[PDB]
């Protein structure tokens, strides 16, 4: 008279999680021939064969750069200069952006419409951004439009006219430019981060100007720095695609020649006013929106600075999580395994910034007004913990993740070409994919540990904060967590 | 080993049928003192079985906390309808520590660690 | 080690590639099981493998639904032979990204890594589809989290607008919603998706597509572990019916606050999607050709500035804050039409506005030529720049290989987009409107129209 | 890492005697 | 800390309905046998090498004693 199991709802309901558990038991060895979860570091030189990049100087210092692949049907072809927002004088802090906006509506020979018209009609592109930095002005064409490609983008940068009805509403387009992104919580931290981490430098100003100098800014000031930056040694020539080098050295050499003759190079210019990082912060408290996002930032590494690989190798340890992602608790990365476990976030990330001679390191997050104890401790329990103790699976797997990301980005003919041009105005030479690989598994447990003694290890940070954050820890908090008291 | 199987050895086969007979008049089953106080790897084997499994757990422990308060036993009718060794958390159980002897084998934070009292 | 702007002495360096390497040919092979591999190399160092099924969100019958949009939250998760904890820190391993997506149609798993990790990124992709264990401590932590995303959905208004084009406008398997509602993840468990999955995927139903991968290698690999799959016949495929149909909801009672925005749309159909090959390519250059935008989007030349529903809307009508067309062609069936937001004092009209565009092509005579060959233009280019990269490439021999058996060169694509002429334009859109009228709104509906004060505005 | 964590851990072991016989002078022992 | 979901139905009667003192001499002769004849490993586990240490030291000293009488 026991009852039989399978009669009781609870006891045949138990027969069958038994069976669904004898199923992972028996594991099939044909399904595990290749794959491993532990990290090793393998060799990748049989792979990373790539077309020849070839750079000619011309007598003026212009320099044209191509990576040549002739079985394509398309093509990108564009300008790199080396002036932004960093180069003005807070009497001029809006004008680099306006320069942008206003280069696509001028020239004697082709208005704004038929500029328009002239794109369109063989199914181009035609981009423009503006950084601190760096300007781009470039074109995505077929194959048989490259000599009419080149033909705007040498008239749009030497011939263009500013006229008074095209600038006046272009105020106003820019004015309601400047009202979107003030909307995006993102874009606001790091421009608030960047205002009090170089305070009185010229690196501390924004792109877009204060909203005064935006409504003053007329044609003379547009020319004086167009006439003052856009010179031949600071300007790369770069295509990629379809397109042969000896034919476009030709169009070059009789398209540019009316550019400006100034013999002042970008150093002479970041020399005698360089960037200085200070430790402060800036706390802006609402209490009326629901969630609270800051970041917290080390100073850095310069573009040229051999620290530079391993400061990106670290990025790669600290990690990013996110709420809609898939890996969950299961991260390589143990900040991400914090974060992850206890839900103490709504997303994090790992930032890292160079310059020609700073730079900014650290962490990003988004959270809850309950939860900024417990993140504000993971945080910096796993940044200070660089310099004591790193193991050697965290390593390598931090080398096999940054080898894959730096290389899968680079699909297409539009991010080969600002690749070219990029790294001639940051290394003065395009670095070849062996190496590149070879000075990432130059960096061990010992490297690891030297360059975090260098840069975070009992040193000043800089703070942004914005939102419901009366429950954040304050300086004296956060920057005695920069040292261990313990060991 | 070779010293706890009963159908082999005649001293194993009195110390089952004595915890046999001490289980029977609470009614209960040898998996019910099994605590999630004592040790935080029960308390996830129990998260992850039917409602309905759990439930018929929580009312023989309610049954028989209430035989020791009046300082009584089951009725022999009811006590020939109990099965003990009849069991429903081992699998369960041997599950999660084998998914966290691998955790730690290859890094990796606990999932759940105990407060400090 | 020395300044980034010094090289490193000892080092070996690849010799490079021609300036002419020639293009590899797509190599297909079917198994005796009805599989069918799929392979081409490339030149960069990178490889991409993607998984595809015929399922999707048609095959759904009343005791599974919502259970396509679960599978693409289960996709990577512990099997027979490896743990959730195996699964994720093998993939960081290596370097390698790992995704999928659902359709009405198609279901597709995808991987990419460098070209060193091929045998590891195969054998961790089929397992992962061929045998799922569904444990129930996993599918409940996934449910919680759809559960908490139809709490809102109200922040999209036109994906919430494009599937109540499709619920009203069909009647059996196209109307099958895509994204379920709450009380359908309330029936549904692991062995739901369980017995869905082990009668749905089958051995004729499934493609493997590899960009960048020699087919021997792909063949060394693969073969062993998909050739034991059994042969069964496949099902007959799921029906419907376009009639049409309105649809209209006054929006959640919080979304008016001071101003107000009026979401509508009208649609329309055309008998063969993709079966019939020479229409469908006359659609995709209507698209471009009529076009239009939001238009306080400021990117540059180049995206729609001088199409017929930018120049002849937006430029003169400033209540407009987007217009624009939208095709979503399918296999036997497709859809074309136009969506719309207005203000709610400045809507009606805005219905009358729109109607006349769609009445102004089925004219012959209000279309230029120098119109049609900027959108003749501006179709070839955007099937050719999207194709240079390695997703978008695998992605093609893949949905390619499930509708016409063999992938088709981009050469009969650029073919027949030249041989459309100013009559084409014409023909197929008088046949556009031949059919009912469907129609869907959200937001401030109460200024609206009704079906038959705009349907009887085109034929019947 | 965990090296120089017992490492630097047996020299508070040591400035610890440095401590131990700082005010007692402990003799006999 | 001390939530468990239950189901479950209780009755009770009143303290001032019943006999409260008279269950106590009940049936002590039962209630004496029950004790005796499952408590009576543990009582020679107890006693026993109390009363057998005992025995042995007693024998111990009663024979030097007698040897060293003249
Ligand atoms: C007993 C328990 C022993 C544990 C102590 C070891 C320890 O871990 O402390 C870490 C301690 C500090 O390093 P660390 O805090 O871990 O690194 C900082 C991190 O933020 C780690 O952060 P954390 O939160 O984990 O550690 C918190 C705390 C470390 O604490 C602990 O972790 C545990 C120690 C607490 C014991 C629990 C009780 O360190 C601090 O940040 C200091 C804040 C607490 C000090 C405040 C005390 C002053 C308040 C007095 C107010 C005056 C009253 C006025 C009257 C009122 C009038 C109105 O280092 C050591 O002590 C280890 C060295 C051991 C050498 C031998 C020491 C024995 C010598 C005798
Ligand atoms: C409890 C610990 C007691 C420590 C103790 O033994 O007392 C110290 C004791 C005092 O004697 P003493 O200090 O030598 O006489 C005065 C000369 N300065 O004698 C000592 O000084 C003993 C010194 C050794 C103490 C180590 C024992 C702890
Ligand atoms: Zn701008």
């Amino acid at each position: 008279s026991p009852p039989p199991p399978n009669a009781m709802v609870y006891d045949r309901l138990a027969e069958a999680v038994k069976a669904k558990l004898r199923q992972l038991e028996n594991p099939d060895p044909r399904f595990l021939k290749y794959g491993s979860p532990r990290p090793t570091l393998t060799d990748h030189t049989r792979i990373l064969a790539a077309p020849e990049t070839r750079v000619t100087t011309l007598p003026n210092g212009l320099r044209v750069a191509t990576e040549s692949s002739l079985a394509a049907r398309t093509a990108t072809v564009g300008v790199w200069i080396d002036a932004g927002s960093r180069f003005e004088t807070e009497e001029s802090n809006g004008t680099a952006h306006f320069l942008e906006h206003m280069i696509f509506k001028g020239t004697e020979k082709r208005n704004a419409r038929e500029l328009e018209e002239e794109i369109e009609n063989m199914g181009g592109h035609l981009n423009a951004y503006t950084s601190r930095e760096q300007t781009t002005y470039y074109a995505k064409v077929a194959d048989k439009d490259v000599p009419k490609a080149l033909d705007i983008l040498a008239d749009i940068l030497q011939n263009s006219r500013f006229d008074e009805n095209r600038i006046s509403r272009e105020r106003d387009v820019i004015l309601r430019e400047m009202e979107e992104v003030e909307g995006q919580t993102e874009e606001v931290i790091f421009d608030h981060l960047h205002a009090t981490a170089f305070q009185y430098t010229p690196l501390g100003r924004t792109i877009l100007g204060p909203a005064q100098n935006i409504k003053t800014i007329t044609k003379d000031h547009l020319q004086n720095y167009i006439q003052t930056h856009y010179t031949a040694p600071r300007m790369v020539i770069a295509a990629s695609g379809a397109v042969k080098h000896e034919d476009i050295v030709e169009q070059v050499k009789k398209l540019f020649t009316k550019l400006s003759t100034d013999p002042t190079t970008a150093s002479q210019l970041v020399a005698k006013e360089p960037a200085i990082f200070t430790g402060s912060e800036v706390r802006m408290l609402d209490d009326e929106i629901p969630l609270a996002q800051f970041a917290v930032a080390f100073e850095g590494a310069s573009w040229k600075d051999p620290d530079s690989i391993a400061l990106m190798v670290m990025q790669a340890m600290l990690g990013s999580w996110n709420k809609t992602a898939g890996g969950g608790k299961h991260m390589g990365s143990e900040l991400a395994q914090r974060v992850g476990i206890n839900e103490v976030a709504e997303s994090m990330m790992a930032f890292n910034t160079n310059y020609k001679d700073t730079g900014l390191f650290g962490v990003y997050a988004v959270a809850k007004p309950d939860c900024l104890d417990d993140l504000s401790y993971a945080i910096m329990y796993e940044t200070t913990k660089l310099a004591y103790r790193v193991s050697d699976d965290d390593v390598t797997r931090a080398r096999n993740q940054l080898k894959s990301s730096l290389l899968l980005y680079i699909d297409g003919t539009s991010p080969v070409a600002e690749d070219i041009g990029r790294q001639l105005l940051t290394y003065g030479r395009r670095i070849p994919f062996a190496e590149l690989f070879a000075r990432i598994d130059a960096v061990d447990a010992s490297t690891i540990k030297r360059v975090a003694n260098r840069f975070i290890y009992d040193k000043d940070i800089a703070i942004a904060a914005m939102g419901p954050i009366q429950r954040l820890p304050d300086y004296n908090w956060f920057r005695r967590r920069t040292y261990w008291n313990r060991y | 080993q070779s010293f706890i199987d009963p159908k082999k050895n005649w001293f194993a086969a009195q110390h089952m049928k004595a915890i046999s007979k001490r289980l029977r008049r609470f009614g209960l089953r040898y998996d019910d003192l099994y605590d999630p106080y004592y040790d935080l790897d029960v308390k996830e084997a129990l998260n992850r079985l039917p409602k309905e499994v759990v439930d018929a757990r929580h009312q023989r422990l309610k049954r028989a906390m209430d035989l020791s308060m009046k300082h009584e036993y089951l009725p022999e009718d009811l006590q020939a309808m109990q099965t003990p060794f009849r069991g429903y958390l081992q699998e369960m159980l041997a599950l999660v520590k084998r998914e966290k002897a691998e955790r730690e084998s290859l890094g990796g934070l606990p999932l759940y660690q105990r407060t400090i009292p | 080690a020395p300044p980034l702007d010094f090289p490193l002495p000892g080092v070996t360096l690849p010799s490079p590639l021609p300036d002419h390497v020639a293009p590899g040919k797509t190599i297909v092979t079917t198994l005796p099981n009805g599989i069918k591999l799929a392979s081409e190399t490339s030149a960069g160092p990178a490889a991409s493998i993607g998984l595809y099924v015929d399922c999707g969100s048609i095959y759904e019958t009343p005791l599974t639904f919502g259970a396509t949009h679960l599978l693409e939250r289960m996709a990577f998760k512990s099997t027979r032979n490896r743990t959730h904890f195996r699964v994720v820190r093998e993939v960081e391993a290596i370097g390698g990204n790992v995704q999928a997506s659902a359709s009405r149609e198609q279901m597709g798993y995808t991987f990419d890594a460098l070209k060193t990790h091929v045998p590891e990124m195969v054998e961790l992709l089929v397992d992962c589809v061929r045998n799922p264990v569904f444990l129930d401590w996993e599918v409940n932590e996934q449910l919680l989290k759809v559960k908490a995303e139809v709490g809102e959905a109200s922040k999209n208004p036109q994906d919430l607008l494009l599937e109540a084009i499709h619920s009203a406008g069909y009647s059996g398997a196209l109307a099958n919603p895509l994204l379920a509602s709450e009380s359908a993840l309330n029936g549904l468990n692991g062995s739901i998706l369980e017995e869905f999955v082990a009668e749905n995927y089958t051995a004729p139903r499934i493609v493997l597509a590899a960009s960048g991968v020699e087919h021997e290698e792909l063949l060394s690999i693969a073969e062993p572990l998909l050739s034991d799959l059994p042969n069964v016949p496949r099902p007959e495929e799921p029906k419907s019916v376009y009639t049409g149909g309105d649809y209209r909801c006054h929006t959640e009672s919080g979304h008016i606050l001071n101003g107000q925005r009026t979401h509508f749309a009208l649609a329309f159909e055309l008998p063969g999607g993709w079966h019939k090959l020479k229409d469908a390519m006359v659609l995709t250059v209507l698209q471009m050709l009529l076009g239009g935008g939001g238009s306080f989007s400021a990117g540059g030349p180049g995206k729609g500035m001088y199409s017929r529903l930018y120049l002849r809307v937006l430029n003169e009508y400033p209540q407009f804050h987007s217009i624009s067309a939208f095709n979503n062609i399918y296999n036997n069936t497709g859809i074309f039409g136009i969506q719309v937001t207005t203000g709610s004092d400045f809507v009606s009209k805005a219905i009358d506005i729109t109607v006349n565009e769609l009445l102004a092509v089925a004219t012959s005579g209000q279309v230029d030529q120098v119109q049609l060959d900027r959108a003749k233009q501006a179709t070839k280019s955007a099937i050719l720049m999207n194709l240079e990269s390695r997703m978008v490439v695998s992605e093609d021999i893949g949905r390619q290989v499930l509708t016409y058996g063999e992938r088709k060169p981009v050469e009969d694509f650029l073919k027949a987009v030249d041989e459309v002429t100013l009559k084409d334009i014409a023909s197929i859109s008088q046949k556009l409107i031949s059919s009912p009228l469907t129609m869907a709104s959200y937001g401030d509906v109460i200024y609206v129209p009704n079906y038959e004060s705009v349907s009887s505005k085109f034929r019947s | 890492i965990q090296p120089t964590d017992v490492k630097a851990a047996a020299m508070w072991g040591v400035a610890a005697a440095t401590g131990g016989l700082y005010l007692i002078q402990p003799w006999g022992w | 800390k001390g939530f468990v979901p239950m189901k479950a139905v209780t009755y009770g009667l009143s303290p001032f309905q019943q006999k409260i003192m008279p269950g106590l001499w009940k049936d002590l002769p039962t209630k004496i046998h029950h004790k005796v004849s499952e408590n009576w490993i543990s009582a020679t586990l107890l006693l026993g090498p109390l009363v057998g240490v005992y025995s042995y030291v007693q024998n111990y000293q009663e024979k030097e004693k007698l040897s060293h009488r003249y």
